[PDB]
């Protein structure tokens, strides 16, 4: 009983979190494109400064 | 042209909404969760039943 | 019974939702940030295209 009612009172949250995929798919988009070009100034730093 | 910064303010009032309605009914909500079956049965309907 | 089923059903999500006005706080700061340079590069285009 106690496990049904904890396995119950996950389903909702369960629900909620799995929701959050879309939105985090375009914040990983746009986040790799900030690693990129920072790798692309550290880099073009790098050879400038040599 | 994403726009979302509205879209993250509908979830802010929402999400502020919701913390807001758990401060006013937490301790009511909690009295309530471990008696909820109870409402099934009404004092004259239990004859009838 | 229905209506405490239903709140008992909504008020869970409720509070797994509520921890996030923090994260959302930072979120809605930095892509505000963000819309602010991408006015600005808007603005500054359309300056040096006449």
């Amino acid at each position: 009983w106690q496990s049904a009612r904890e396995l119950l009172r996950d389903w909702p949250s369960q629900r909620h979190l799995a929701d959050r995929v879309q939105p985090l798919r375009m914040r990983l988009s746009e986040l790799e494109q900030r690693l990129n070009n920072q790798q692309n100034a550290e880099r073009l730093l790098s050879e400038f400064c040599k | 042209l994403i726009d979302r910064v509205e879209e993250v303010r509908e979830e802010m009032d929402e999400a502020q909404e919701a913390a807001r309605f758990l401060q006013q009914h937490g301790s009511a909500l909690t009295k309530l969760e471990p008696m909820v079956a109870v409402l099934q049965s009404d004092p004259q309907q239990h004859e009838q039943l």
